């Protein structure tokens, strides 16, 4: 029931109940290195997109978050370019009892409404702040998500 | 007059009847609260001496030290009503412990005072062989040994061969209470039949208690106060602290090592008490003493041969090629360790050379190939707090220990000869090192709150996520859900106890969970470590004689280098985007005002910025995130001059406004620092 346990744990619980859209798993025979495609809703502006997270667990899996890194570029305010994402999950909300399958389900959330307040790139907080939403997420959707 | 002193007799009453609650944290605070009322009044505050006339100092005293409470609960209870008066209340104790002051100087009897004149006094000694007879007019300062090449009694009393002419006869004259006066005019006749360190002058002496009268009640609710945690406001007594300074001001009696008993037990017990260049000077008097004190005083009177003729230290040479500096540095400082000469490194001249290696050394340390201290756990060197982290207790820790114990003699070594170290030492690092010299008290404390709030200044999600598991222990279904093991967090190598590895957490167990975790990250875990550090330190002086000093205040003695903030490293070193270039005009001044900063000020923007009060080591350039200026976009339809910057930092973020001038841009700067105090 270790840490090691905890990510077989929660891989268990993803296999035995896999997520209606954003799926996910690890990499290769290595348990720490993950792999999750998450989708962006139909009725989102980032509607029909394929995602890939790099997720890599620190040593404490359960007690300092995870490392969440986007792979896939997208154009987003509070995406960077090396798949930083600054949410308040990850740093200050964090608890143990914050599963992975919360986190990915943050990110859904988050990538529907933005997070203009605390923008990682200010020009794209600039703009949302209604042909914004076309030339934010469309053509990248369309040339990189796709 | 006489609402405000029958009723504290009262209040004495109460403080002494057993029959008043004081187990909970909410009766001391009721206490606490009650006792606040009767002692400050409408008009004035009680005086120091009205304060132990009545008993009120020792009733509170009694049950503050007789008590079966946490010293977290009464430090909680404490400062929850007297934190918006810790001088109004710290003025009264300091009265009171002036008026009940009794301390003696302890001096050569006047002769012109401490000063200047007070060095080359010298004295008449005429030794008789009692089993043969020599006058000589002997130095205060010479040992039996550097004079007397045969153990010795001076008044029936036995003598140490290793103590000082003057370091007996003092001492014997002073125990008896005879005059202060007649050492100068009495022939005092003594009845008889590598390089050795005379730091003796405490050894002996480490346990030297003297009661303090009257005043133990004040000086005991003193303690209490300090160790609640506040700040070091009005702690100072000036009476007590100018005393102190009198009598380092003789030196005729501190180089001989016969210093007052008072003044040992109260720089060792009741360190907040003294100014901290005291308390330093004190350290300095005590720990080399002879060898480097003629010096010392030699500096400060230049500001005469018989100084120069008995304080001469030779200097060894120390050559290491820069290749092996790190390990051939080490097993010369494992040598000469506590070799009492002055050592000067060479690379293969004077303080450049010796400079670098105490520096580059002290870099050295916090790297993570050794494995010593705990690391990010995700560029060699370490750049946050640097702390140990727990052993293996079957992987073969010898190096590490080893290594540990290097690490206390350099310390030692450095702080004895005036050099500048670059560690980011965690004061937890120290307190610990503090609880665990000190006798009966548990290197560990008792309480689980301070333990918690110990780890906080150390890994802080750590922190936050076992009192997650602290506040709920009580909901099985969640302990359930954390799922985890008897192991230590960020190593599953090793388990809290034997055969736990496979032990759930659950409920039933939680308060043996928290207990292994705090024992293996602070003290069994590390206690090897810790333990090898202090005999290490402790091969050249003792490290009792560092409890003088506070956690927090010997951390920046050694975090105390002259940091590099030229216009070049901060060029290379910064990032602007988003809105800015690299060389716009607001950049450059900004810069330009950044670099041409003071000491303070310097400090302060940097706990503004980031939150540490320095910058890691290694300059700008290692603050990973790589310190960038974005253009704060000006909005909401008003300038960006009255616009005040916000810091927004994810990582290294600094959201600075497009200013229409410099000086409105460095006026709001220094109005938003200070409010980032």
């Amino acid at each position: 029931m270790s840490s090691s346990k905890r990510i077989a744990k929660e891989l268990s619980d993803l296999e035995r109940d896999p997520p209606t859209s954003s799926s996910a798993g690890p990499v290769g025979d290595d348990l720490y290195h993950w792999q999750a495609s998450i989708m962006g809703p139909a009725d989102s502006p980032y509607a029909g997109g394929v995602f890939f997270l790099s997720i890599h667990f620190p040593t404490d899996y359960p007690f300092k978050p995870p490392k969440i890194s986007f792979t896939t570029k997208i154009y987003h305010p509070n995406i960077n370019a090396n798949g930083n994402i600054c949410l308040d999950i990850l740093k200050d909300q964090w608890s143990p009892a914050l599963t992975l399958s919360k986190v990915l389900l943050s990110i859904s959330s988050l990538l529907t409404d933005a997070n203009p307040d605390d923008p990682l790139v200010p020009e794209i907080a600039h703009i949302y702040k209604r042909p914004k939403y076309e030339a934010t997420a469309r053509e990248w959707t369309k040339k990189y998500a796709v | 007059i006489t609402e405000e002193l029958h009723q504290i007799e009262g209040v004495v009453s109460i403080l002494e009847n057993p029959s008043t609650p004081d187990k909970t944290e909410e009766d001391w605070k009721g206490i606490w609260s009650v006792l606040k009322k009767c002692i400050f009044h409408e008009d004035f505050d009680v005086s120091g001496f009205e304060f132990t006339s009545t008993g009120l100092a020792s009733s509170i005293t009694k049950r503050i030290t007789s008590s079966t409470v946490s010293h977290f609960i009464l430090a909680k209870s404490f400062l929850e009503v007297f934190e918006d008066c810790i001088d109004r209340f710290l003025e009264i104790l300091q009265s009171a412990l002036t008026r009940l002051e009794n301390f003696s100087i302890v001096d050569c009897g006047l002769h012109d005072g401490g000063g200047v004149s007070s060095l080359a006094k010298e004295i008449k000694i005429k030794l008789v062989y009692d089993g043969s007879s020599t006058i000589v007019s002997v130095h205060c300062i010479a040992s039996f040994t550097s004079l007397n090449e045969f153990d010795f009694f001076y008044d029936n009393e036995k003598v140490d061969m290793e103590s000082t002419v003057f370091g007996v006869i003092f001492n014997t004259f002073v125990r008896r209470n005879r005059d202060l006066k007649t050492l100068w005019d009495d022939t005092h006749t003594i009845k008889f039949c590598e390089g050795k360190k005379l730091r003796d002058f405490y050894k002996k002496r480490e346990f030297a208690q003297v009661d303090t009268g009257s005043s133990a009640d004040i000086l005991t609710l003193l303690d209490f106060l300090h160790s609640c945690g506040v700040k070091s406001d009005s702690f100072i007594n000036s009476k007590l602290s100018a005393k102190l300074a009198r009598q380092l001001d003789e030196p005729l009696v501190v180089a001989s090592g016969a210093l007052p008993d008072w003044s040992l037990f109260l720089t060792r017990r009741f360190p907040f008490l003294f100014p901290f260049d005291t308390r330093m000077l004190f350290l300095q008097c005590t720990s080399f003493g002879y060898g480097r004190l003629i010096q010392l005083w030699k500096n400060k009177s230049k500001g005469d041969e018989a100084l120069q003729q008995l304080g001469r230290i030779t200097r060894r040479k120390l050559r290491i090629s820069r290749k092996t500096i790190f390990a051939t540095g080490l097993k010369i400082l494992s040598k000469y360790g506590s070799s009492p000469d002055v050592l000067e490194i060479e690379y293969q001249t004077g303080l450049g050379p010796t400079l670098e290696f105490y520096s580059v050394v002290s870099k050295y340390f916090a790297r993570k190939s050794l494995n010593m201290w705990r690391c990010n756990s995700y560029d060699d060197y370490i750049t946050t707090l640097l702390f140990p982290e727990p052993l293996n207790p079957f992987s073969n820790n010898e190096k590490v220990i080893e290594l540990f114990g290097y690490l206390g003699t350099f310390v030692a070594r450095s702080l004895l000869d005036n050099r500048i170290l670059d560690f980011r030492f965690s004061k937890v690092f120290f307190e610990l090192l503090h609880r665990m010299s000190t006798p009966n008290v548990t290197t560990v404390p008792s309480d689980v709150e301070t333990c918690l709030l110990m780890i906080e200044l150390v890994d802080p999600l750590l922190a936050k996520s076992l009192k997650y598991i602290v506040a709920n222990k009580d909901d099985n279904m969640t302990l359930e859900s954390l799922s985890l093991t008897f192991t230590v967090p960020g190593n599953d190598d090793i388990e809290l106890i034997p055969g736990g590895c496979n032990k759930s957490l659950n409920s039933s167990n939680v308060e043996e969970y928290i207990h292994g975790v705090i024992d293996q990250i602070l003290g069994k875990g590390i206690e090897k470590q810790l333990k090898a550090f202090i005999e290490g330190f402790s091969k050249v002086f003792s490290y009792e004689r560092m409890l003088i000093l506070f956690p927090d205040e010997l951390v920046d003695i050694f975090g105390r280098v002259e940091e590099d903030w030229s216009m070049a490293t901060l060029y290379t070193n910064l990032n602007a985007e988003h809105g800015y270039t690299m060389d716009s005009s607001i950049i450059h001044d900004f810069i330009s005002i950044i670099s041409a900063f003071g000491k303070h000020e310097r400090r302060l923007f940097l706990q503004f910025l980031t939150g540490s009060p320095k910058l890691p080591i290694g300059g700008f350039k290692s603050l990973n995130p790589k310190f960038t200026v974005v253009l704060k976009h000006a909005e909401d339809g008003l300038t960006a001059d009255e616009y005040l910057p916000s810091v927004m930092t994810c990582a290294n973020y600094l959201k600075l406004p497009k200013y229409t001038s410099k000086d409105i841009m460095r006026s709001r700067l220094c109005q938003a620092i200070e409010e980032g105090a």
